[PDB]
């Protein structure tokens, strides 16, 4: 399972 | 920062002459991804070659593997041919049965 | 024994040739287990192994969307990277990440990961510690300022302390019958003059799974490291993989030389020798 939290650079 | 492919081509099986069997032809430790490669029956391109999926290892440089069935004899010679933007002309590397 | 779960992503610019394409990969150890590829006709997360074939429609659409929109947020890092490093618009450029976790035996976390990268050199990496970041430069400190003031590191812990070994325990007991399964290395020694007077000696290690192996020639029980001649370790195609170590020789004297092969599929190490 990925995690599901992003945030760009 | 470029990085050339290490290059390794050698059957799935140990070879024996009449025995269907697969080449591979192994690209590794390369930078940037784009790559071409090609398998090769006697000095021609052999035809629907397949490859695995675009990968990379620890240090962040690409693998991939580029596979077709075959039937080897005692005559026939095979090798694979890879381009790479850090070669100035394409490198050919001849299969070896005892490599 | 020990396994590890990692997804590898890829992003890369070409300019002229559409927008930047993005690749998720995702392993168990040495097992491609889901793909997804924003040059797909339908985008999505596919299945590449039996084991997650099984997993219901609620597991492929979380994965897919979360795919979908990295395709999407890796776009702007390429822009972002780009104006960091004051690059032209020109060229083609690449970011990686590579993340996921390590367990033991008893499926307990041995460590976890989350790194980046550039154009193949180092960007910004979570430290072992699950805490803090190294920043290779002050293009990427700017990304490490951000990443600290949203708590990003605070996510990933959560993440790779949890989701990430649970779903690895998952993955290791639906696909135990193949991911828990060791095969050993078939071994042979091959032998081969190179002149009158010397030989060589090559021990070959095939249809081994996974590709850790340790190959080694010893004379009279002495390493010979600086003399072997090895090879990089290789898939066969079958989820197999291959090894061979070689070492010169002299003509008479094969019989002080042994290969020893250590892996996990074997009951025990092996000692060969050349068999005439």
């Amino acid at each position: 399972f990925e995690d599901l939290r992003v945030l760009s650079f | 920062i470029q990085r050339t492919p290490k290059i390794q081509v050698y059957s799935r099986h140990p070879a024996e002459n009449g025995k269907s069997n697969f080449l591979n032809c192994y690209v590794s430790g390369f930078h940037p991804s784009d790559i071409e490669v090609d398998l090769l029956k006697n000095g021609e391109r052999i035809e629907k070659v397949e490859h695995s999926d675009l990968s990379f290892s620890k240090d962040w440089s690409f693998y991939l593997l580029y596979y077709t069935e075959f039937t080897p004899t005692e005559k026939d010679e095979y090798a694979c041919r890879v381009n790479h933007v850090t070669l100035s002309q394409p490198k050919i590397v001849k299969w070896d049965r005892d490599m | 024994g020990s396994h590890s779960m990692r997804y590898f992503y890829t992003a890369m610019s070409r300019p002229g040739r559409g927008e930047p394409r993005f690749i998720t990969v995702g392993y168990v150890d040495d097992t491609l287990f889901v793909r997804f590829d924003s040059d797909a006709t339908s985008p999505r997360k596919e299945p590449r192994a039996p084991w997650i074939e099984q997993e219901g429609p609620e597991y492929w659409d979380r994965e897919t969307q979360i795919s979908k929109t990295n395709t999407q947020t890796y776009r702007e890092n390429l822009r972002t990277a780009l104006r960091y490093y004051n690059q032209s618009e020109a060229g083609s450029h690449i970011i990686q990440r590579m993340y996921g976790c390590d367990v033991g035996p008893d499926g307990r976390l041995l460590r976890g990961y989350d790194q980046y990268a550039y154009d193949g050199k180092d960007y910004i990496a979570l430290n072992e510690d699950l805490s803090s970041w190294t920043a290779a430069d002050t293009a990427a400190q700017i990304t490490q300022r951000k990443w600290e003031a949203a708590r990003v590191a605070e996510q990933d812990r959560a993440y790779l302390e949890g989701l990430c070994v649970e779903s690895l325990r998952r993955y290791l007991e639906n696909g135990k019958e193949t991911l828990q399964r060791a095969d050993p290395p078939k071994t042979h020694v091959t032998h081969h003059p190179i002149s009158d007077h010397e030989v060589t000696l090559r021990c070959w290690a095939l249809g081994f799974y996974p590709a850790e192996i340790t190959l080694t020639w010893q004379r009279d029980g002495e390493d010979q490291t600086q003399d072997t001649e090895l090879v990089e370790t290789r898939p066969a195609g079958d989820r197999t993989f291959q090894k061979w170590a070689a070492v010169v020789v002299p003509s008479g004297e094969e019989q002080r030389y042994t290969c020893h092969v250590q892996h996990e599929g074997l009951p025990k190490p092996l000692t060969l020798r050349w068999e005439p």
